[PDB]
Parts: C-alpha cells; structure tokens; sequence
C-alpha cells in the first residue's frame, strides 16, 4: 500500500523535471517517494554544538540502492551551550520512480553537544 | 491535532451538480496539498482529484471535465464541484491531507475514516423512456 | 502592457528553464520580474551577532501571491559585536510570468545585534 | 578534436539538464569538463578562523571567460584556532560544451587561520 | 533628461550589412541593460537584441547567427552588426534602455519614438 | 605503458550474442573510466558504451537495450555484452580508458589502434 502523500507525490510531478521535499515538524530527517527515476540533491541546515565544546563534524546518511556521488560535511568547534550553523549537503544518484527513500543527520567526526532548527531539503532533478 | 470536515453529499438524479467541502485544521493548509479520495461499495479507496500547494489540479480520467477542485486558503476549505453526475459517482467521498508536519496514513485507512467520516453521494440513473 | 525592463528579463531567459537574479548592492533584498510561470529557491547568506549576544533566528519573507512551501531558518547564539555565518533558505510556489517580487529577511525569534556580508540569491525553475 | 576523456563527460550527461562536479580529494578547488553550454552554481562549504582570530572574507575565483553574475561571499570573525561554517556560493554564466575550468577559493578581505573540511561542489544548468 | 541617438540605417539588397549605432546619455550607462527595437508597418514593436551590464547577449531566432550586439561603455555606445541581411529585417530601428534611475516604459512607446527617432533600414529582395 | 588488449569479437547472424572483453595494464584501473568504441568502414570512430569509476553506465541509442557493460575490477576486465545483435553492428571495436595518469588521446586516435588493435565483430542478415 502506497500513503497519501507517496499517491499524491507521482501525480504533483507527472510533468515536471525538479521537485522539492521537507519534513516540516523536525526537520532532521526527510522521507519520500521518488516520482520519477533521479538525481537527489539533500542540503541539511544545522545548528550545534559538540559535546562540551570542541569538534563535531556532521554529514547525511546513504539509503540502500542510492550512490553517495559527492559530501560536504558540516563542522563546528567550541562554543559550549551555544548552536552555531554547520550545514551539511550530499548528493545522491540512483534513486528510482516509485521508491521511498529516507535521509537522515549523521555523524562523520566527534561527539554531538546539541541540536537547533535543523532543516532537511531536498531537491530532486528528473533523469532524461 | 489534524481534523478535516466533510459536507456536501446527498441523493441526485444523473445530470445533476453537488458541492462537496472540506475544513481543515491542526495544520498549516496555505503550504498543504489538499484531495478528494472516494469509495463505492467492493471498490478501493481511490483519489478523484486533488489540488497541489502551487495552485496545480490532478482529476482522475472518469471525471476530467466534469469535476472541479478549488481552495480557499483564508477560509481552509476545499471544495469539489460535481457536475454532469453519473450513477458511477455513487461512492462516499472523503477528504485528505498530505502535510510534512503529520504522517501520511496508508491510502485504505482515508476511506475507513482516519480524518473524516466522510460524505455520501447517491446518484440515480436518467435516460427517455 | 510589458515594460522594457520586463520584456528584457522575459527575452533574456525566454529559452532557459533556470534563472538566477540577486540585489547587487547591500544584498539584503532582492526585487525581479519572473520570466516564467516558476517556483522560487531564495537563499540568504547571512552573517550577524544576536543583540547582546544571545539568541537570533531569521528567515525570508513571502509576498502576496506567493506560498513559502518550506523554510530553513537560520540562527545565532552568543558572540557579541562578532558576525558569524547563519545561512537561511525558503522554497516558494506560485510565481507568475511577468509579475515582479520581493524577498526580504525577516526575524523569526530573538532580536538582531548587528548583520555583516548578506547575499540574498534567487534561483527560478521553470514550470511545464 | 575531442579526448575519450571529453568524450565519456559529454556523453555521461548527454541526456541531463543538470551535472555535478566536486574534488574527492581536499576539496578547495574543483576542475572539470562543461558536458554542455551552460551556468555555474559553485558552493563552497568551508569552516575557519581568521588569522589570530579576527576578520577573514573569502570568495570563489572567476576563470577566464566567464562571467561571475552574482557572488555570497563567506565570512568569520574571532574564535581563534577553532574552525566555524563560513560557505560561500557564485553563479557563473558562459561556460562552453566541451572547456574545462578550475574554480578556487579567494581571500577577498582579511587573513586565513586555517581551514577544516572544505568542499566545492559544482551544479551546472544546461542551456536549452 | 534621457537621450538615445541612433545612427546607421540606410537602403541595401539582401546578403549586404548595416552597423547601427546608438550613444546614450543622461544616465549611468555602465549599469545599464541597452537594446535595438524594431518594427515593420503592420507589425508590432519587436525587441531583436540585446546586451545587458553583465555582458551577456540576447537575439532574437530571426536574426540569431546573423546579428552581432556589442557596446562601448567608454563610448556610451551600442552597436548592432547587421550582417546576411533579408528584405524581412526591413524596419525602423529603436534604441532602448533599461536603467534604474528613470521609469520602464511599456514596449509599444519605443517604435514611437519614446527616446531616439529611430534608424530606418530597408533591404531589397535579390 | 598503458596496455588495453580487446577479444571476443567474431561472425555471427542477426538475433545473434557476442561478449566482448577488454584487459587493462599500466594504470590504476578501479579509478579509471573505461569504454567501447566501434567504427565501420566509411563511418567515425563512436562511443558505443562506457562503465565510469563511480558504477554508472552510458549507452548509445542504438544500442540501448541489448548491449550491457560491465566491470571486474578485481581482473582489470571491461565487458560488453552485446546481444540481439543487428546487420549495423558490423564494426572494428576498440576498447578505450580515460585515467588521470596518462594523457587523452583525441576520439579518432582510439579507431586506428591507438591502445589496442581491435577486435571484429560481424553480423549477417
């Protein structure tokens, strides 16, 4: 069975060749349905701290079937209790018409101290 | 939490027009896509039409041209004009939601109720002699 | 009736499905004539302090016509009389051919203590 | 004449309105191929401080012939020796099928600390 | 107040080529996005090229491949090589500006006259 | 040097399946981009498939379909499954590699022996 929104999404994008997708409660994670065979670009919008200060080194996680094609991973040091912007984006070939597909934070380096307003956007770009 | 509210339904001849509406609530609706699934007795849970955040319309192909979606994002409504009805169209209509903010049920659960208890239409058949 | 600067933004990307427009000085706003029917990718590169130190979230605003399908908020805390980069980003439906907007930055919480280098850059994709 | 290296980018997107680009390794400058005649959107996701703490500005370069349209350059100010997000984004027009072109970071004011996890990612946008 | 000149125009047979001239003044021309306008009678007025601050060039499918925009920023002047010419491209050329300091007018205004008077050029069939 | 040595190809009717193969020497070879090229007399010297170092393919229209590229890294081999094979077919394949550590050589090079001799491949109505 296909939800709501997975029904809704095939029809939203029938004809067109980028399409957009957020979680709006949240926003450290984004699950979809690809509405077509594409090229997923996931930008995550992050705001943090490392765990009592120091390093903390950020980046999006790679759903089975999908190629991590590139990574610019997000980082912040220091500035304990405090969140500062470490945005994190990926991007990802592979993804297939009628799969869902579900992107979450990561952690590449060190140690979380907390989160504030993450947001996850991606942009997904039609193949053909 | 997300509540949706249908009104409209009732007994028509075929020919006839019937305004479906839909109130939303629990939700940021400007942002929401808004649709209409439908289900006759031993039939599945089907989406008839539905209109997108960006102002876009889906009609499924038993009612293009005769039906029409519109909203009205000050008043969080949405409503399904129904024209030139056929004895087809005979199903209880419910409405949905696709909100990033809640979760997107399983399209079966729409028509047993998950949101709204639905609206009835009943259409009669028409023909001379 | 079109204008000459409406029909040179409309010539201009009359063969293109991507368009891309920023304010040149200050860069806080960015006001342009959509060449198509499209959805707007605004993206503000910010950098600021919250006042007094402390706590500063801002976002983008959305005028009349337009619908902010999603917003990636950006945010500060600390660092008094010190800008530090706090990117925000919004995702907007509804633009129409020939129609001029106005994007500006808005404060979504706390109070602003200073802003340094904004970048306010429109990125238009085609409708079909 | 074209190279089979020339070749494999132009035929690898031949049928894509959008390609991707960055540097596995470093990730401070990205040289590639234009598949097609288009426009650049260059990133620069960077984290730094700036020398002795203090002011640091920095840009993307403009490769010899094209044309940097608009540019959000990034910026960090105090927090010595602990690397903060400071991304900085450019849009190039004139790139030409089959040219290759190296984009890099520039100081456009103040003085480099040290940098941790940069990464430049490409996005092309073929001319129709 | 703003002034747009334009020169060049004249009587030609088909593959032949024209070089329009337009000097501007009255505002910052640097900045400024210029253009050539034409319009044949019973046609409308129809912006064929383009050349916005940037440098960047836009032309119009008709003349694409034959038409060359270009400017002189220390000249305040816009030229349009008109080469490969046909009896089509038979009009009365308008200079056109797009700046920031005065009002945009509606298209129709330029091929009549709103700035310059126009260029007239006229091409004979082989 | 670089080495690329190509076998498989041969006679064979419409319908047909052939399987090309194409050995890789004197560069790091996970890293490479590796292709088919094919040419018939009076025609160019054109990229009939490729197999790229992040796994992704490219096929020619006419190919599309019934040709199928592959890759063992482990034995520095390249393959092109070529099947329902047609008359158009018929062409000298050469066997191609795009690697950072030796230079490109222009398409037309690739259709006259450039790395490897080529292997025949021919296809009867």
């Amino acid at each position: 069975d296909v939800s709501v929104d997975g029904d809704f999404t095939m029809k939203k994008f029938a004809d067109s060749y980028v399409a957009f997708f957020a979680n709006k409660g949240s926003g450290n994670t984004v699950t979809f349905t690809a509405p077509w065979d594409c090229t997923a670009e996931v930008e995550l919008f992050y705001h943090g701290w490392g765990y009592s200060g120091g390093e903390w080194e950020i980046g999006i996680t790679t759903p089975s079937g999908l190629t991590q094609i590139y990574e610019a991973t997000g980082y912040t040091n220091g500035h304990d209790n405090q969140a500062i912007s470490m945005p994190t984006k990926a991007i990802y070939s592979g993804l297939k018409k009628g799969l869902q597909y579900t992107f979450d934070i990561r952690d590449a380096n060190g140690r979380g101290g907390g989160p504030k307003h993450p947001m996850m956007i991606v942009k997904l770009y039609r193949n053909a | 939490q997300v509540q949706l509210v249908e009104s409209g339904g009732g007994s028509v001849q075929a020919g006839g027009s019937l305004r479906l509406s839909c109130t939303a609530s629990g939700f940021t609706f400007d942002d929401s896509d808004m649709g209409w699934y439908h289900q006759a007795p031993g039939n599945e849970c089907e989406l008839v039409s539905a209109i997108f955040s960006d102002g876009s319309t889906y009609y499924a192909d038993s009612v293009k041209g005769r039906f029409t979606i519109s909203r009205d994002n000050a008043k969080n409504t949405v409503y399904l004009q129904m024209n030139s009805l056929k004895p087809e169209d005979t199903a209880m209509y419910y409405c949905a939601a696709a909100t990033t903010t809640v979760a997107s049920p399983p399209v079966r659960h729409v028509c047993n109720g998950y949101w709204g208890q639905g609206t009835q239409v009943t259409v009669s058949s028409h023909h001379h002699h």
